[PDB]
C-alpha cells in the first residue's frame, strides 16, 4: 500500500465568540460546539463541484475554470448539491449541528484567523492519505522496509525486465499486506541508523563493536 | 543402523524444512548467489585480491569453521590465523564498501540453502540408474557433485527455473562417472552405450526369436571362489604361470617406435600421417578418412603411399 498524503488548503466560518479552535486537535478531532444554527455568508459563487469522503466533503466552485472557492465541510453539516448562486447569497448552507468533525484519516495542522463580527475565515493544512496498492510478482524485489517515505525519483521495487518496474511516485508511506508465509525466528532486533556493522554469520556475546 | 533410510531422512528432513517455493524461494536464493558473485568481484578490485580467494574466505566464515583448504592456482594458506586478518581488513572498508561484504555473505550462504533444498531432485534422478555399475550412494554423491557444479553456472536472468537446469548437470556427472568407475578398466566414454545398446536388443530378440545368432567386453570373476563340491579351494590356487620375465615387450617397442618415425617422415607428411593417426590415434574410418577429398582419391593416395613406402624403386 502506498499512501500519497496529497495536500490542499480550504476555508470555513465559525462562531466568533465561542472558543472552537485548538491546536491539540489532530485527525479525528473536535472543532466547534453547538451554534444553533449556522447560515452565514461564505461569499463566493461558482459552478458546483463536490468530492467524496468517508467522513467529509469538499466543495470547490469554478465560476469559469479557476478554483474560485475551496471551502471544506467537516461532517455534521447538511450539504445541498447545486444550490446558492442566486446573489452569492450565503449559499454555504451547511447546517451547524450540535456536534462537529473530526476528520480521522486527514490531519488538521496549521491555523490562521482573521477576526471580525460573527465569524472568522480559517485557513489550515489538509493532508489526506490515499490508500493505493500494488501487487508484486515472483520476480519483483521489495527494496523498501516496513514503512518509510519516498521521493519522486526513489524507485520502490525492481523486477526482471526494465519494462514497467515499480517506479516511485510522489511521496507515500509504504505498508505491506500479503506475505506468502511468516518466519518466527527467536532472535533480538538491534536497529542501527548512521554507520556500518559486522556482517552476517559471526559470533557475538556481547562481542566487540556491534 | 542400516544406512539406506538414513541419507533419506537426512535429505527429506531439511528438504521437508525447505521444499523450495518454485518461484519466490527458488529465485530469491539464486539472486543472492549472484549478488554475492559480483560483490566479491567488486571486492577483488578494492582490495587487489583473487576473486576465488574472497569467495573462499566467505565460505569458511559461513560454515563456522572448517579445514577445507583448496583454491585453483593456490592450494593452501594459513587458515585459522589469516582468515580473520581478511575479515578485519573488511571491517575497515567503509559503509559504501562493506555492503558488498554483507551481500557476499548472504549470497554464498544462500548457495548452501539452495543446494540443501534441491537434493530430493538428485534422489529421483539417480533412481533411474539403479543397476548400472555403481552403488546407490556413489550415484547420489556423483549426482550431488553435479548439482553443486550446476550452481556455479545458473543464470536466473533467463527465466527458466533451476529444477530443470540442474537435471542436466546432475545427469551429466552421473554419466560422467558410470563410464569411469563401474568396471576395473577405465572404459571408453563410447563403449558405455554400445554395451548398453546390445543389452537392449538382446532383450528385444530373446523376447521372441528364441535364437542366439551369428554376426572387448566382459565382467571379472573374483580370485577366491569355492570350486568343486562347494569346498575350501580358492580359484587362484590352481593357476601355475606362463613365464616371469615377459621379454619382447620393452626391447621391441623401442625398435618398433623409432624405426616407424624414420620411414614415416621420409615420405610426404600429407601422405604418411593420414593413416599414422587414423589407424593409430583414435578410431579406425575411410568413409570420412578424408580431410576433404573424394572417398576414391583417399583410397588411391592411401594405398599408393604405402607402396612407395614399402619399397622404393
Amino acid at each position: 500500500r502506498v499512501e500519497y498524503v496529497k495536500k490542499e488548503r480550504a476555508g470555513l466560518r465559525l462562531p466568533l465568540a465561542a472558543w472552537v479552535e485548538k491546536e491539540a486537535y489532530k485527525p479525528g478531532e473536535i472543532l466547534a460546539e453547538l451554534p444553533e444554527p449556522y447560515l452565514f455568508r461564505a461569499e463566493e459563487e461558482g459552478v458546483v463541484e463536490l468530492k467524496e469522503l468517508e467522513e467529509g466533503a469538499f466543495l470547490v466552485l469554478r465560476r469559469e475554470d479557476e478554483p474560485v472557492a475551496t471551502y471544506f465541510l467537516p461532517v455534521g453539516m447538511t450539504p445541498l448539491v447545486v444550490h446558492g448562486e442566486i446573489v452569492e447569497k450565503g449559499q454555504p448552507l451547511a447546517e451547524a449541528k450540535g456536534l462537529l468533525r473530526m476528520p480521522r484519516q486527514v490531519r488538521a495542522a496549521q491555523v490562521e484567523a482573521e477576526e471580525e463580527g460573527e465569524t472568522v475565515y480559517l485557513t489550515l493544512f489538509l493532508e489526506w492519505t490515499e490508500p493505493k496498492d500494488y501487487r508484486v510478482q515472483p520476480h519483483m524485489n521489495v527494496v523498501v522496509p516496513e514503512g518509510a517515505r519516498v521521493e519522486a525519483g526513489d524507485k520502490i521495487v525492481a523486477a526482471i525486465d526494465p519494462e514497467e518496474e515499480v517506479i516511485a511516485e510522489a511521496e507515500g508511506v509504504v505498508h505491506l499486506h500479503e506475505p506468502a508465509s511468516i518466519l518466527v525466528v527467536k532472535a533480538r532486533v538491534y536497529p542501527f541508523e548512521d554507520d556500518v556493522e559486522v556482517s552476517t554469520g559471526d559470533r557475538v556475546a556481547p562481542g566487540d563493536v556491534l | 543402523k542400516i544406512s539406506t533410510s538414513d541419507p533419506v531422512r537426512q535429505y527429506l528432513h531439511e528438504i521437508g524444512q525447505v521444499p523450495l517455493l518454485t518461484l519466490e524461494e527458488e529465485v530469491e536464493l539464486a539472486r543472492k548467489v549472484e549478488e554475492g558473485m559480483e560483490a566479491i568481484k567488486k571486492l577483488s578490485e578494492i582490495t587487489g585480491l583473487d576473486p576465488d580467494l574472497i569467495r573462499e574466505v566467505v565460505r569458511a566464515k559461513i560454515l563456522g569453521s572448517a579445514r577445507v583448504r583448496h583454491i585453483p592456482g593456490l592450494k593452501e594458506t594459513l587458515d585459522p590465523k589469516t582468515v580473520e586478518e581478511i575479515d578485519q581488513k573488511l571491517k575497515s572498508l567503509p559503509k559504501e564498501h562493506k555492503r558488498y561484504l554483507h551481500i557476499a555473505r548472504e549470497g554464498e550462504a544462500a548457495r548452501q540453502h539452495l543446494i540443501e533444498a534441491n537434493l530430493r531432485l538428485v534422489v529421483s534422478i539417480a533412481k533411474k540408474y539403479t543397476g548400472r555399475g555403481l552403488s546407490f550412494l556413489d550415484l547420489i554423491q556423483e549426482g550431488n557433485q553435479g548439482l553443486i557444479r550446476a550452481v556455479e553456472k545458473f543464470e536466473y536472468k533467463r527465466r527458466f527455473k533451476f529444477s530443470t537446469y540442474a537435471t542436466w548437470w546432475i545427469r551429466q556427472a552421473i554419466n560422467r562417472a558410470i563410464a569411469d568407475q563401474a568396471r576395473t578398466i577405465r572404459i571408453p566414454v563410447h563403449m558405455v552405450e554400445t554395451i548398453n545398446k546390445l543389452s537392449r536388443t538382446a532383450r528385444q530378440l530373446q523376447q521372441e526369436l528364441g535364437r542366439e545368432p551369428t554376426y572387448i567386453a566382459q565382467e571379472p570373476v573374483s580370485l577366491e571362489t569355492p570350486i568343486g563340491d562347494e569346498k575350501d579351494s580358492f580359484y587362484g590356487d590352481f593357476i601355475p604361470d606362463e613365464h616371469l620375465p615377459s621379454p619382447v615387450d620393452a626391447a621391441t617397442q623401442s625398435l618398433l617406435s623409432e624405426e616407424l618415425e624414420k620411414a614415416l617422415s621420409k615420405l610426404s607428411e600429407r601422405e604418411a600421417m593420414v593413416l599414422k593417426l587414423r589407424k593409430g590415434l583414435i578410431d579406425g574410418e575411410e568413409v570420412g578418412a578424408f580431410f576433404g577429398v573424394t572417398r576414391e582419391r583417399i583410397r588411391q593416395i592411401e594405398n599408393k603411399a604405402l607402396r612407395k613406402l614399402k619399397y622404393h624403386e
